[PDB]
RNA sequence: CCAGGGCUACACACGUGCUACAAUGGCGCAUACAAAGAGAAGCGACCUCGCGAGAGCAAGCGGACCUCAUAAAGUGCGUCGUAGUCCGGAUUGGAGUCUGCAACUCGACUCCAUGAAGUCGGAAUCGCUAGUAAUCGUGGAUCAGAAUGCCACGGUGAAUAC
RNA sequence: UCCUCCUAAAGAGUAACGGAGGAGCACGAAGGUUGGCUAAUCCUGGUCGGACAUCAGGAGGUUAGUGCAAUGGCAUAAGCC
C-alpha cells in the first residue's frame, strides 16, 4: 500500500493515453506495458491490453476493479498442474 | 449470560468470556468494558443483567458474529468473482501473500496426502 | 390429555429485556429473563442494513481528493 | 391465548377485506402444528432418541411420541419398526401458546437470523421450518447439553393456496425475508 | 541498448534453522544489572502530534563528549487451575506507515479481527568436557527498503566422565 | 413321496427322461373374540438427511400385504393395531 499523502500511481504514458482516447471518442483495446499503475475511475469501461511478460491481455474494466493496480488482471505466470 | 449471538462462559472473567464472540479480540473487549465501566477482573456470574445489557449496545457498536462472516465471505467473494491475482489464488487453493508455495504452505493447501 | 405422563406447564412470567412482561404457559420452572424480544429486534425493526456490496469508487474518492 | 384473540379479530377481519370471501369459515385456520426430530442415528444406541424424546418433552408440553421405521432400508441401516424418529403434533390451545413462544420469543434466537422465506410452502398452505440447534427455545437449560439435535416445525393450515396461507401467517407477523 | 516478466511457480522428496505444544509457564503493573560495535547525501536527542508502525519541529556528533539505546532472562505484587485452554500464533479479511521512479507479480512493519496444525514426536540420528552445553537479549556487514541466516558481544549457567 | 401352475381339448380326471417352481416347517401367538384402522409408488415442503430413514400435504386406488412356492381368494377385509 502506498503512503496516503504520496497519492495513487499512474504513468504519464498511459495517464495521458487514456485522456486521448476518452477525449477522441474511441474505445479499441489499447496497449500498455505498465503493470504497476493504479486503476482509475475514468477509466471505467475500455479494454486495456496489459503486458504479462509475452503477451497483451485484454482487461475490461469493472466497477469492482477501480482502486486496485491494473496486474492483478494479467497472470505472468501459467501453471495447469502436474499429474 | 447471553449476548448478540451466543452465550459467553460464566465463571470466566469478563475480557476473556467476551472474547468468545467473533469480531471481538482483545483490544475490542478493552474499549467495551472500558466504555462499560465494569472492571475487567469480574465474573459473568458475579455480574447481573443490567452491566450486561449496557454491554449489549456497546457490543452492537461494533460489526459482530453473523454480519462479520457475512462480510469476510462476501470479500473474499468479490474477490473471487473480480478474477483478480489474490482471488485466483483464493480459488485453486494457495497463498496469497507472497509465501513459499515450494516446501511449506500445508495450513492452506492442506494436511500432506499424496 | 393422559393424566399424569405429561410434565407440567404452568403459567409464569417472562420478563423481555427490551422493557416488556409477558404472561406465558411454559415449561421452563422460573421466571425466564430473555435477552431480545420480538420486539426491537434489528431484523423485526428494519435496522437489518445489508453492507453497500460495493463502494470501491466511494473509497476511492473518500481516500484521494 | 394471546395470539387466538388476535386472530379472532384483526386475521379474519383482514383476511376478510382482501380476500373475497362471504363467509367467515373460508379464512383459513392453522390447524394442527407438528414438531418431528428425524433423530435417526440411533441405530448404533437408542440412549440417544431417549435424550432426544425428553428435550422434545421439554419443548413441548406434550410427551412425543417415537415413530418406528415404515419400511426396511439398507442404505441407513436400519430395520422394521426400529424407533428412528420422534414427534409431537399439537393442536388447539397448547399449539397457540407454541406459537406465542415461537414467534415472540424464539425466532429472535436463530443466531444470525435473515428471515424465514415465503417460498416453503408446498402447494396447499402448510408451512415448514427447520430449527438446527435445541438451544433457540429457553426451556433447555444449556448447563446440561451434549448435542446440537435440531428439529423441524411443520405447521399445517387449512388454506388451499400458497398465497392464502402465506398472507394468514403474515397476519401473525411472520418475519418472511 | 531498452521496457515487461522470471530467478519467489508446486501433485511432491530431502537438508539447515526459527516458533511452539505451556504452570521451572502465560498475561498485566513497577523495577535492577552489560559488553561489544556503527554514524555525515549519516546517527538522529528533547518537545508536539497518532493505539502503533511513524510524522512534524529539529539540538548534538566525524565521536570515552551526541545519537542509535528502554537491555532481556531476573526480581516484587497480582490473575490464569490443565483446558487445545488467557498455551500456540499459522492463515486470512480490513485499515495503515515508511523506503523507493514504482510495493500487482514480489518488501518490511503497525493496528483491528480471525485463531490452523501442534498435547514432546516412528525407524533412525546429531552437538557438547566448563564459563562449555542449555537458555536470554544486544550489536555489525551487505544494504534506499528487505534476516528466524552469517559474523561478533555480553547475562544466567549445569549434569557427566567407571 | 407331497404341494402349485401349464400341458389338459370351458364338469371331474388325463401321459412323457414334457415346461416351471417349492415342501419334509413355523407360531401360546402368527390361535379365539371384541373394538378400531386402511395400502404400493411418485410429487412438493422441511435440521443434519443425501436416490431411499422421520415429518406434513397432495396424487393414485390395492400396481400393496399375507410366516414360507404358485394359484385361487380377501375391503364386511382373510391385511394392520
Amino acid at each position: 500500500p502506498r503512503s496516503l499523502k504520496k497519492g495513487p500511481f499512474i504513468d504519464l504514458h498511459l495517464l495521458k493515453k487514456v485522456e486521448k482516447a476518452v477525449e477522441s471518442g474511441d474505445k479499441k483495446p489499447l496497449r500498455t506495458w505498465s503493470r504497476r499503475s493504479t486503476i482509475f475511475p475514468n477509466m471505467i469501461g475500455l479494454t486495456i491490453a496489459v503486458h504479462n511478460g509475452r503477451q497483451h491481455v485484454p482487461v475490461f474494466v469493472t466497477d469492482e476493479m477501480v482502486g486496485h493496480k491494473l496486474g492483478e488482471f494479467a497472470p505472468t505466470r501459467t501453471y495447469r498442474g502436474h499429474a | 449470560a447471553r449476548i448478540a449471538g451466543i452465550n459467553i462462559p460464566d465463571h470466566k472473567h469478563a475480557v476473556i468470556a467476551l472474547t468468545s464472540i467473533y469480531g471481538v479480540g482483545k483490544t475490542r473487549s478493552k474499549a467495551i468494558l472500558a466504555a462499560a465501566g465494569i472492571a475487567e477482573d469480574v465474573k459473568i456470574s458475579e455480574l447481573s443483567e443490567g452491566q450486561i445489557d449496557t454491554l449489549r449496545d456497546e457490543v452492537a457498536k461494533f460489526v459482530v458474529e453473523g454480519d462479520l462472516r457475512r462480510e469476510i465471505s462476501m470479500s473474499i467473494k468479490r474477490l473471487m468473482d473480480l478474477g483478480c491475482y489474490r482471488g485466483l489464488r483464493h480459488r485453486r487453493g494457495l497463498p496469497v501473500r507472497g509465501q513459499r508455495t515450494k516446501t511449506n504452505a500445508r495450513t492452506r493447501k492442506g494436511p500432506r496426502k499424496p | 390429555m393422559k393424566k399424569d405422563i405429561h410434565p407440567k406447564y404452568e403459567e409464569i412470567t417472562a420478563s423481555c429485556s427490551c422493557g416488556n412482561v409477558m404472561k406465558i404457559r411454559s415449561t421452563v420452572g422460573h421466571d425466564l429473563n430473555l435477552d431480545v424480544c420480538s420486539k426491537c429486534h434489528p431484523f423485526f425493526t428494519g435496522k437489518q442494513r445489508d453492507v453497500a456490496t460495493g463502494g470501491r469508487v466511494d473509497r476511492f474518492n473518500k481516500r484521494f481528493n | 391465548a394471546k395470539l387466538h384473540d388476535y386472530y379472532k379479530d384483526e386475521v379474519v377481519k383482514k383476511l376478510m377485506t382482501e380476500f373475497n370471501y362471504n363467509s367467515v369459515m373460508q379464512v383459513p385456520r392453522v390447524e394442527k402444528i407438528t414438531l418431528n426430530m428425524g433423530v435417526g442415528e440411533a441405530i448404533a444406541d437408542k440412549k440417544l432418541l431417549d435424550n432426544a424424546a425428553a428435550d422434545l418433552a421439554a419443548i413441548s408440553g406434550q410427551k412425543p411420541l417415537i415413530t418406528k421405521a415404515r419400511k426396511s432400508v439398507a442404505g441407513f441401516k436400519i430395520r422394521q419398526g426400529y424407533p428412528i424418529g420422534c414427534k409431537v403434533t399439537l393442536r388447539g390451545e397448547r399449539m397457540w401458546e407454541f406459537f406465542e413462544r415461537l414467534i415472540t420469543i424464539a425466532v429472535p434466537r436463530i443466531r444470525d437470523f435473515r428471515g424465514l422465506s415465503a417460498k416453503s410452502f408446498d402447494g396447499r398452505g402448510n408451512y415448514s421450518m427447520g430449527v438446527r440447534e435445541q438451544i433457540i427455545f429457553p426451556e433447555i437449560d444449556y448447563d446440561k447439553v451434549d448435542r446440537v439435535r435440531g428439529l423441524d416445525i411443520t405447521i399445517t393450515t387449512t388454506a388451499k393456496s400458497d398465497e392464502e396461507g402465506r398472507a394468514l401467517l403474515a397476519a401473525f407477523d411472520f418475519p418472511f425475508r
